[PDB]
């Protein structure tokens, strides 16, 4: 089966360096030109680089010109994207895609097979444990209808975090919001749940938040105020 | 250098609808225009190449057309698996690859007004040194809603971050969370904090507020 | 009375001799043996038939020789089957031409020789059914009470032919709608060809202008977009189709890609030197294939304009008579002299066909 | 400065079909969205339907979905509302509102005087 596998994408400092390895399996890199396309989180696709290992021809986008160097190994069947002087807007998911040579239908099928992508995170902040605060229901809120409550996970730098309510037993009405990147370089995540107001004072609500990079397990109980 | 201005950036449709996405090229790129489908969290998949030719394995409901510098992707009988983001790429040369801005295709349904909730900062956060007020917009459709943070009838803009969930599997609706982050010295200076929410399904804006 | 007789003897003789000459010219000349010229033979045969039966009918009606009602109906309906055969054959020519311009390769393989005989049989079948419809109980015996028992009367057009049929069924459904469709088809052909003559000129002009932009250039920024306009032009001009035509464009696009690689490296002089190798491919291939394609479309445009003059002279011949017949059904009066010219002009179309072939097609006057 | 011209209304039978139109004065609604609202007696103002700019889409409420149809001939600067399948609980005054921004956030500050639509 023809496939592309990316590797080498991880967490780097601004001004740092990174190397991504696009391992081709079902084809040969001298028969197909290999390209790098990145997708910023919340944004569209952007073409980055280009290697033609049959002819040695390289080209780069003007945002990555002079700072990104591309190469390919015919024996290892792998194309390398070496990153130098990374900055904040280079944080993206980098996809490796192949494209055939002129002439014929291999050229007209542009980026027919893509790699699964690898995530490059360029950010100056360091690994921080999450700070958890409860979003308390108001006592003078809507009575007789749905009452909303949540937990605000406010300051954590590595993005993957799992928030569960009552250890996964409560999953009706739970809205875990996407993490937004603050000006401090840390992520904030709100996780809310809407419950009936009659069950507000009879059922406890535990925000079980787990941050596996920092090995943090916080059991926050949310009370009415 | 070659711009691909994709005309629809938000497109709402249901199952069985006929949709049309228009991509305009800045100059002539001949037939070299491709169309891609990207589900969230996954790699893009080629659907149309050469602006008319269907890629192998793609269902026959996808189709392409070219009218000069205008390129059109059409789905005649839309399915639940067709709800993704759609990009147009011109591929006139290896180094001249530019993608479109992307057309999100979301599920159409009936307009629901948001259920606005406002959350005061807890005492556990207030001893930490910062105060963040969170407004929740629950179960609203469509996506376009505006949250204004009026603090003592003053529009506190430039310091509120909004996060919108993806469209829900059960009732096909959105949720929004607007967080107004302040220092404790700035938080104690004012008394009345309000969250004014305007939506297309609301006649008057809902102003959920609290006092210290 | 004798004016009409000798004018229709003239029309008849010219039409018969001319169209059998046209049949001979088509048969002898092996190059005029396509499907379009087969429908031209169909039109010629119908034209011969029109002449063969205008010759008796004119004097017979003029002398008022009493023939049977059904016999006069047979004569008039026969004249209508040949007339509508002419219209249907012209529609066949128009459809053939439209398919030829629209489908450059598909039309040829799809339309087999047996399929063209099937189409011709369907054509004359439709003509037979349409023209003989008055004989199938749509005559004067249908509704008119006085005209339902008449037998062995003087053969006149008012006495035997339902003018109601002529205005509504004959003209509107079968004369008017096919001429509207045919005129739309011909205008569509005149639009498609002039678009194909423009873009082939536009793809050639950008392949000539950007060759001269490169030869006066200083930096690779104004060279890189110059080949981008060529590469869009050479890809567009490749889709204008045996395999040698598209093989020369693969060299031309590949030589553009050989000089885009040099222009991306900042080499402004190696890209211009590699762009001078485009002119070797341009003179060896693009001179030969574009001028063959330009002359083929110009021959196709001139053939369509020649066939359009057949439609225009058909529309100049039977639309006047139709307007005269319109007044008749609407209970208006038509002068005798006005009417007589109308019938002559309707039969003048029989004589106009061969002469148009001689003046437009150059293979007819030589044979 | 903008007055919403209100047309249509009157008594209609159950199962009827009434056609409502709202015209703007002074400015053109081609680049905006037009929203329809109802006022039930004893209840608050309720969202009926919104017609987005060009062919973006027409969004309807839950109670009127599949029954109503909002459309706009923006050259004539008037939004139409094809009201079909009338129930006796739809005895409400119908208004119009101009969405004052491009991004469809729902800024309704140019309101209409209302058309009384009553059903037996
Ligand atoms: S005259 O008395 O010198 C005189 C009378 C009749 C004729 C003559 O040739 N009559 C035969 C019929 C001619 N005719 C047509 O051929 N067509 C075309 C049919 C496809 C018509 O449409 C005719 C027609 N005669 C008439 C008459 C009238 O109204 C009176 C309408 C249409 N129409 C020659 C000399």
């Amino acid at each position: 089966e023809v496939q592309l596998v990316e590797s080498g994408g991880g967490l780097v400092q601004p001004g740092g360096s990174l190397r991504l390895s696009c391992a081709a399996s079902g084809f040969n890199v001298v028969d197909f030109s290999l390209h790098w396309v990145r997708q910023a989180p919340g944004k569209g696709l952007e073409w980055v680089a280009y290697i033609s290992s049959s002819s040695g021809s390289t080209s780069y986008a003007d945002s990555v010109k002079g700072r990104f160097t591309i190469s390919a190994d015919t024996s290892k069947n792998t194309a390398y994207l070496q990153m130098n002087s990374l900055r904040a807007e280079d944080t993206a998911v980098y996809y490796c895609a192949r494209w055939g040579y002129w002439p014929g239908e291999p050229w007209w099928k542009a980026f027919d097979y893509w790699g699964q992508g690898t995530l490059v995170t360029v950010s100056s902040a360091s690994t921080k444990g999450p700070s958890v605060f409860p979003l308390a229901p108001s006592s003078k809120s809507t009575s007789g209808g749905t009452a909303a409550l949540g937990c605000l996970v406010k300051d954590y730098f590595p993005e993957p975090v799992t928030v569960s309510w009552n250890s996964g037993a409560l999953t009706s009405g739970v809205h875990t919001f996407p993490a937004v990147l603050q000006s401090s370089g840390l992520y904030s995540l709100s996780s809310v749940v809407t419950v009936p107001s009659s069950s507000l004072g009879t059922q406890t609500y535990i925000c079980n938040v787990n941050h596996k990079p920092s090995n943090t397990k916080v059991d926050k109980k949310v009370e009415p105020k | 250098d070659i711009q691909m201005t994709q005309s629809p950036s938000s497109l709402s449709a249901s199952v069985g609808d006929r949709v049309t996405i228009t991509c305009r090229a800045s100059q002539s790129v001949s037939s070299a225009v491709a169309w891609y489908q990207q589900k969230p969290g996954k790699a893009p998949k080629l659907l149309i190449y050469s602006a008319s030719s269907l890629y192998s394995g793609v269902p026959s409901r996808f189709s392409g057309s070219r009218s000069g510098t205008d390129f059109t992707l059409t789905i005649s009988s839309l399915q639940p698996e067709d709800f993704a983001t759609y990009y147009c790429q011109q591929y006139l040369y290896y180094s001249l690859v530019t993608f479109g801005q992307g057309t999100k295709v979301e599920i159409k349904r009936t307009v629901a007004a948001p259920s606005v909730f406002i959350f005061p900062p807890s005492d556990s956060q207030l001893k930490s040194g910062t105060a963040s007020v969170v407004c929740l917009l629950n179960n609203f459709y469509p996506r376009e809603a505006k949250v204004q943070w009026k603090v003592d009838n003053a529009l506190q803009s430039g310091n509120s971050q909004e996060s919108v969930t993806e469209q829900d599997s059960k009732d096909s609706t959105y949720s929004l969370s607007s967080t107004l982050t302040l220092s404790k010295a700035d938080y104690e200076k004012h008394k009345v904090y309000a969250c004014e929410v305007t939506h297309q399904g609301l006649s008057s804006p809902v102003t959920k507020s609290f006092n210290r | 009375n004798v004016t009409y007789i000798t004018m229709e003897i003239f029309i008849g003789l010219c039409a018969i001799v001319g169209n059998v000459l046209v049949i001979c010219v088509v048969k002898l000349n092996p190059s005029l043996q396509t499907t379009t010229f087969y429908f031209i033979v169909s039109l010629a045969l119908a034209d011969i038939a029109v002449g063969v039966l205008v010759m008796p009918l004119a004097i017979v009606v003029s002398l008022g020789i009493t023939i049977h009602f059904y016999s006069c109906l047979f004569m008039t309906c026969l004249l209508l089957i040949f007339t509508h055969a002419r219209i249907m054959s012209l529609l066949a020519i128009a459809v053939d031409r439209y398919l030829r311009v629209k489908l450059t390769v598909r039309y040829k393989r799809v339309t087999t020789h047996r399929r063209i005989w099937l189409a011709l049989g369907l054509c004359w079948l439709v003509s037979f059914l349409v023209g003989l419809t008055p004989m199938f109980g749509w005559n004067m015996k249908l509704t008119s009470e006085y005209h339902r028992a008449v037998t062995f009367l003087s053969c006149q057009f008012v006495s035997v032919m339902r003018m109601d049929y002529m205005v509504y069924f004959s003209f509107l459904t079968w004369i008017f709608i096919p001429l509207v469709v045919m005129c739309a088809i011909y205008l569509d052909i005149f639009y498609i060809i002039r678009n194909k003559l423009a873009d082939l000129e536009d793809n050639w002009e950008t392949l000539n202008d950007n060759l001269k932009v490169i030869e006066k250039a200083d930096n690779a920024a104004q060279v890189k977009d110059a080949l981008t306009k060529m590469r869009a032009a050479a890809l567009d001009a490749q889709k204008a189709t045996m395999k040698d035509f598209r093989h020369g464009f693969d060299i031309l696009v590949g030589q553009i890609d050989d000089a885009l690689k040099l222009a991306n490296e900042g080499k402004v002089k190696e890209a211009q030197a590699a762009a001078e190798q485009l002119k070797t491919t341009r003179n060896a291939y693009i001179q030969k294939y574009l001028e063959r394609a330009r002359s083929t479309l110009q021959r196709e445009f001139k053939t369509a304009k020649s066939l359009f003059l057949v439609l225009f002279l058909f529309a100049l011949s039977w639309l006047p008579l139709s307007i005269i017949n319109c007044i008749i059904y609407f209970n208006g009066e038509v002068p005798q002299l006005v009417l007589y010219m109308g019938i002559l002009l309707s039969h003048a179309n029989s004589m106009m066909n061969p002469i148009v072939y001689a003046y437009k097609i150059k293979k007819f006057k030589e044979t | 400065q903008v007055q919403l011209q209100e047309s249509g209304g009157g008594l209609v039978q159950p199962g009827g079909s009434l056609r409502l139109s709202c015209a703007a004065s002074g400015r053109t609604i081609s680049r905006y969205a037009m929203s329809w609202f109802r006022q039930a007696p004893g209840k608050e103002r309720e969202f009926v339907a919104v017609a987005r700019r060009s062919g973006d889409g027409a969004f309807y409420a839950d109670s009127v979905q599949g029954r109503f149809t909002v459309s706009r001939d923006d050259a004539k600067n008037t939004v139409y509302l094809q009201m079909n399948s009338l129930k006796p609980e739809d005895t409400a005054v119908y208004y119009c509102a101009i969405d004052s921004d491009t991004f469809y956030s729902g800024s309704y500050d140019y309101w209409g005087q209302g058309t009384q639509v009553t059903v037996s």
